[PDB]
RNA sequence: GCAGUCAAGCGUUCAUAGCGACAUUGCUUUUUGAUUCUUCGAUGUCGGCUCUUCCUAUCAUACCGAAGCAGAAUUCGGUAAGCGUUGGAUUGUUCACCCACUAAUAGGGAACGUGAGCUGGGUUUAGACCGUCGUGAGACAGGUUAGUUUUACCCUACUGAU
């Protein structure tokens, strides 16, 4: 049993809980949800969305 | 530079192409499903 | 191996019988009516083929 | 589900049904692939038959190489935008859905596929895994 | 020799095994038929083994091997790995890439020296195919189907491509892999060779279907 | 439309493995014809959508029997109606034809099931156009186009509730 991680907000992803995603590029995206999912599909990026691991690590 | 993998012998052409032309008249046939008469 | 006098041992039960003409039962060979009521205990009989 | 095809498929949410256009992701000149049956379909009245990733349909060009179109050929999915279910419990769905042609047997009819391919096709249909250079 | 077999009813036999001059990959699919096609010819210093990578009985296609080494991709599981570790010999280093092309068997056609490879491979997974296997690598096509490790069969004593092959194609790759060529098919056509087949240094498998004008190629150019 | 008896004769020579004369008896109302018996101080008249049930003269499925039934594949046949019997192009269409899947894409009935259940494409009012007929008004079961589809709160039935 191995754990994963989201692609947009760095969660802990557990077995059974969530959507993938593959890109026409093969590039594969885990979404913990629908909140991230869809956050995606509006091109938001995580760097500017305030709960995300990426904007908390570059904010330091 | 092929062989005929059926009979074996007919080196064919790099063209695009299967079996040699004797091999596929003789034992291949696309027109069967009708009565000649 | 064969065993030519078991193969007419066989043929005492899968191709020693006869047939009925209306109702395709098989039946004995030294048959006078066929057995079955749906039939009409008919005498019209024929016998099993077996060659050919 | 045999012809041609090797094992038993798992179920696979059905997402594109009979009137559905997906694109094609092989070298043989046809950009899009009409759907109008399904083989190993069920009958119900008024169910239009579904396909699934993996499955064979038969299916008409309607852009491409016109030595190709008005006629009726066999062809296989190899992905599709409707999220379906591994039995490791995640859900995953593509972004176009997209087949490939190929003869009745399971042979293709090209000699390359672009884009990625489903797990759940190319254990089912071994010359689609060798055609395939990315498999999910 | 070559024999001939199929693994449930399927003629493609480099679907589903991955054969090297020191170990060999099978898929868990019963047929004690298509074992001993293996087991017979062999002796127990090629370990087979019994394996089935990310979930798929695609392992001849999904892997690309050496007699020093294994590609395998980032989708198979440390329980997979550890099978392998623990029935594959020392002599071997596995290595779970991560890239795209997925199917590391179709976009590489390898063997003890040379390694034909697809175009758009990473420069970072090609170094690695270097490190690990210990080979020189070469990445240009065919005959314009860029699928190398399916469109061509290949050893260090012989190699096969399909039957589109130029015959300018066919000096150039003999010349750069330095072995011999030919281009035919297998099981009746299948231009798909690398998958419709494999071989070692002395031994082959094919298909029921592969006829013995196919076989009579595949012993002349493989034995020597 | 279906069945049974006579079956010339065709069916490698081998009257029923099978197909078919001459006829002959005779069945069903699921077909036309005929009657005018019921409705002319309202039985709402085509088809389709929906939904249920029944029949068997079985398309498939199950079990058997026979075949110029080696196997495979088919045909015929017996009980058998438990379960199922499609998606679509054109057409108002029933009917039909064609494409495709399918185990199969069998036939039929219930006031030619079913309009206070729907629809209203058609037929079947008045408007209007063409063609033919007619001196003319006007006719055509000929073609085309547009054209209001009502009520349940009662009794019973049914579904559920006291
Ligand atoms: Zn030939
Ligand atoms: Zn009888």
């Amino acid at each position: 049993m191995k754990v994963e991680i989201d692609s947009f907000s760095g969660a802990k992803i557990y077995p059974g809980r969530g959507t993938l995603f593959v890109r026409g590029d093969s590039k594969i995206f885990r979404f913990q949800n629908s909140k991230s999912a869809s956050l995606f599909k509006q091109r938001k990026n995580p760097r500017r969305i305030a709960w995300t691991v990426l904007f908390r690590k570059h904010h330091k | 530079t092929l062989l005929c993998c059926n009979c074996g012998t007919p080196i064919d052409g790099s063209t695009g192409l299967v079996m040699c032309y004797d091999c596929i008249k003789l034992t291949v046939d696309i027109t069967q499903g009708i009565p000649r008469e | 191996i064969i065993e030519p006098s078991l193969k007419a041992l066989a043929s005492k039960y899968n191709c020693d019988k006869s047939v009925c003409r209306k109702c395709y039962a098989r039946l004995p060979p030294r048959a006078t009516n066929c057995r079955k009521r749906k039939c009409g205990h008919t005498n019209q009989l024929r016998p099993k083929k077996k060659l050919k | 589900s045999g012809n041609g095809a090797q094992g038993t498929k798992f179920r696979i949410s059905l997402g594109l049904p009979v009137g559905a256009i997906m694109n094609c992701a092989d070298n043989s000149g046809a950009r899009n692939l009409y759907i109008i049956a399904v083989k190993g379909s069920g009958s119900r009245l008024n169910r239009l038959p579904a396909a699934s990733l993996g499955d064979m349909v038969m299916a008409t060009v309607k852009k491409g190489k016109p030595e190709l179109r008005k006629k009726v050929m066999p062809a296989i999915v190899v992905r599709q935008a409707k999220s379906w279910r591994r039995r490791d419990g995640v859900f995953l769905y593509f972004e176009d859905n997209a087949g490939v042609i190929a003869n009745p047997k399971g042979e293709m009819k090209g000699s390359a596929i672009t884009g990625p391919v489903g797990k759940e096709c190319a254990d089912l249909w071994p010359r689609v895994a060798s055609n395939s250079g990315v498999v999910v | 020799m070559a024999t001939r077999t199929q693994f449930e009813n399927s003629n493609e036999i480099g679907v589903f095994s991955k054969l090297t001059n020191t170990y060999c990959l099978v898929a868990v699919g019963g047929s004690e038929n298509f074992y001993s096609a293996f087991e017979a010819e062999l002796g127990d210093a090629i370990p087979i083994v019994h394996t089935t990578i990310a979930g798929t009985r695609i392992i001849g296609r999904m892997t690309a091997g050496n007699r020093r080494g294994l590609l395998v991709p980032t989708q198979t599981t440390d329980q997979e790995l550890q099978h392998l570790r623990n029935s594959l010999p020392d002599s071997v280093k596995i290595q779970r890439v991560e890239e795209r092309l997925s199917a590391l068997g179709n976009v590489i056609c390898c063997n003890d020296y040379v390694a034909l490879v697809h175009p758009d491979i990473d420069r970072e997974t090609e170094e690695l195919i270097s490190d690990v296997l210990g080979v020189e690598v070469f990445r240009q096509t065919i005959s314009g189907n860029i699928l190398v490790g399916s469109y061509c069969s290949l050893s260090n004593q012989g190699g096969l491509v399909h039957p589109q092959t130029s015959v300018q194609d066919q000096e150039e790759l003999s010349s750069l892999l330095q072995v011999p060529l030919v281009a035919g098919t297998v099981n009746r056509g299948s231009s798909v060779v690398g998958a419709g087949m494999v071989v070692n240094d002395y031994l082959a498998v094919t298909g029921l279907d592969t006829t013995a004008p196919e076989l009579s190629v595949i012993e002349s150019i493989f034995r020597l």
